[PDB]
């Protein structure tokens, strides 16, 4: 279900940011996506260890 | 950035590690007459790549 999730980005879809918004906000949108979805898959990790 | 510039003629990547100069010459190459040596691309099929 986290995949579903804006985390403060303009959408949670990988294509569809990139190809409307220039280069530099996409890479801030993409990275703030990429840390939150990284952050769910720890601690992810540490409830099933 | 996205625009006339930096979209056709000179596209900067995202990561670049340095800076530009800018400074103001109206007297070396700009002429009364209009200096039409300087020109700029405005139509490309495509984008640019870095």
């Amino acid at each position: 279900k986290q995949l579903s999730s804006k985390f403060g980005a303009i959408s949670s879809v990988l294509n569809d940011i990139l190809s409307r918004l220039d280069p530099p906000e996409a890479e801030v949108q993409i990275d703030r996506l990429i840390t939150g979805r990284l952050q769910s898959l720890q601690t992810y990790v540490t409830q099933q260890l | 950035q996205t625009g006339n510039i930096a979209d056709y003629n000179y596209k900067l990547p995202d990561d670049f590690t340095g800076c530009v100069i800018a400074w103001n010459s109206n007297k070396l190459d700009s002429k009364v007459g209009g200096n039409y040596n300087y020109l700029y691309r405005l139509f490309r099929k495509s984008n640019l790549k870095p």
